[PDB]
């Protein structure tokens, strides 16, 4: 079980870690979360009370390093920072314990959905999307476009997705034209999974990782690349089945942690509805058709 | 974006373009079959791609031949518009290529992008009018040569006769849509105001009858009569 210390709490914040969040007052004596499972990537982020403008947060994996949060008064955030001293930290974290002065990982011990939401995301896939490579954790926020984004403007800050265009002569072979628009099952297995992604795990993990940025940053060009990512599978003729098996179970806990109070702007009702009802996998994705039918019906 | 009244006299500009009706691309006879259910028989049909500036007509024939063995065919005659359009465009020059090429139908759009993705720089266009280029069959000239291919065939032929040795693009492409709204909305009666007077003959190398200018302004008012009327008995006004 793993920790992330807080030097303090100087400006009052909702601090999320996952799927759970807490509120810390400002100067109210708060040195970080402690009982982090090991063996997942893990996500911490805040929205400060003054300004809901900008949620920040950073993606992480303690068994990378040791690292902590700081708050800049120049910059006005919360920062991740690495320490070295593995001998400093080891004895500060101790200390912390000692006092009661971290929260600890409220996890329930029969609960998966942390597991379920991150099965596929991988650190080192993150690095490779969003691009800092001095640090080996990575910071998102509200406001950062994607590289097909940008296309359409600091590429330092951008989210590096894979760019996904249905009108492309990428996704559409020369007098392949109405076969490949209408099932880009070529696209998706010999353009995408075979060459760019090499396996259906590596896909998964990018097309979590963009929910997840969507969900928990509100940041518009994830939702996108999340939906395209899931309607280039849909509108796939031919897909193995371990995936179309697999992608009913990323989507229906995707859908399950939802807010419901988010569901307006973080679904597409043209993708979810042509997935679920005229698309090739329409009677595919038995989880997911019964989570959204019974949980959003408005929406379809 | 869309082509429509604001911005009418964009079609006779100088930057080529060419409108593409697919309407009568995919043609079929209803009929009973020995059984008592219904079939489709396909009859030869054509794409109507036009340049509205200069009179252009490419009639790419469409032989039912295209349609054996293929499933469906309503989906299909749009992708096969695309194809015909996007060849037709790198057959021809650079220079002659089209800057715009606008759709009279919307369904049309998705198809004639993707197959003009090698061409970025040609943008693809709906429009908003409702244009009357269906009745193109009504055309004895145009019925008969789509009707009598034995194979699939481009045929070229200028729309406008040579009306522009007289009048304006704009005026020209005004004559021509009343003339093919009248046709659309009533055949019959249409056709007998063209070709009432005896004396007034059509070129062999023409389209419509060799009117004077006076001639045109009564026949003009013929066909506005007749779209008028038709608007009349169809609402009862
Ligand atoms: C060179 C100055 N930098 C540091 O002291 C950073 N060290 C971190 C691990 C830390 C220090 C004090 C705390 F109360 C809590 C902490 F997490
Ligand atoms: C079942 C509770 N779930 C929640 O989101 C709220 N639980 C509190 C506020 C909480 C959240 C995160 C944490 F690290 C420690 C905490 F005590």
């Amino acid at each position: 079980m793993n920790t992330v210390p807080f030097t303090s709490a100087p400006i009052e914040v909702t601090i999320g870690i996952d799927q759970y969040s807490f509120n810390v007052k400002e100067n109210q004596p708060f040195h970080g979360i402690k009982d982090i499972p090991i063996g997942h990537v893990h996500v911490i982020h805040f929205q400060h009370a003054d300004n809901s403008s900008m949620r920040y947060g950073y993606w992480f994996d303690c068994r990378m390093g040791n690292f902590y949060i700081q708050y800049d008064p120049k910059d006005g955030l919360y920062k991740m920072m690495e320490e070295r001293d593995g001998a400093k930290f080891e004895n500060i974290v101790h200390n912390f314990k000692e006092r009661q002065m971290m929260v600890s990982y409220p996890k329930i011990d029969e609960d998966d959905t942390w597991y379920n939401l991150t099965e596929f995301v991988q650190m080192d896939k993150i690095r490779k999307i969003v691009r800092k490579d001095e640090n080996q954790f990575s910071y998102v926020d509200s406001s950062m476009t994607t590289v097909q984004e940008n296309e359409l403007s600091d590429p330092a800050h951008s989210l590096n997705y894979t760019v996904i265009n249905f009108k492309s002569r990428e996704a559409i072979r020369p007098g392949h034209e109405m076969e490949d628009f209408l099932d880009k099952s070529y696209y998706l297995n010999t353009v995408m999974l075979q060459g760019i992604f090499k396996n259906s795990s590596n896909y998964f993990g990018e097309l979590q990782f963009a929910f997840l940025n969507a969900m928990f940053f509100g940041n518009y060009g994830s939702s996108l690349q999340w939906h395209a990512m899931i309607e280039l599978i849909c509108s796939s003729a031919t897909v193995p089945k371990h995936m179309l098996d697999k992608l009913d179970e990323i989507l229906y806990y995707q859908i399950k942690t939802l807010p419901e109070q988010y569901s307006d702007i973080l679904l597409n009702e043209r993708v979810w509805n042509i997935c679920l009802y005229s698309s090739f996998q329409k009677n595919s994705l038995h989880n997911t058709e019964k989570i959204m039918e019974n949980k959003y019906p408005e929406l379809l | 974006g869309a082509m429509n009244s604001s911005n009418y006299a964009e079609l006779f500009n100088n930057d080529i373009k060419l409108f593409v009706d697919d309407t009568n691309v995919y043609r079929v006879t209803v009929h009973k079959t020995f059984e008592g259910n219904v079939a489709t028989k396909a009859i030869n049909g054509c794409i109507f791609t036009l340049n509205p500036k200069t009179g252009h007509l490419f009639l790419k024939i469409i032989h039912t031949s295209v349609w054996a063995g293929q499933k469906r065919l309503s989906q299909l005659a749009k992708w096969k518009t695309a194809e015909e359009v996007s060849a037709l465009v790198r057959s021809l020059p650079k220079e002659e290529q089209p800057k715009q090429i606008i759709v009279t139908r919307k369904a049309m759009l998705d198809p004639l992008e993707v197959h003009m993705l090698d061409f970025p720089n040609i943008a693809i266009r709906p429009t908003e009018l409702r244009l009357p280029f269906s009745a193109a069959m009504s055309i004895d000239k145009l019925s008969d040569v789509v009707m009598k291919a034995t194979e699939p065939q481009m045929v070229l032929f200028n729309i406008y006769d040579d009306w522009l040795d007289r009048i304006s693009s704009y005026t020209a492409f005004s004559r021509l849509t009343l003339l093919l709204r009248a046709l659309k909305t009533n055949e019959e009666s249409a056709k007998m105001i063209l070709l009432s007077d005896p004396t007034i003959t059509i070129k062999s190398y023409h389209l419509w009858p060799s009117f004077t200018d006076e001639q045109w302004i009564t026949i003009e008012s013929q066909m506005r009569d007749l779209i008028l009327t038709e608007y009349g008995r169809k609402y009862n006004v």
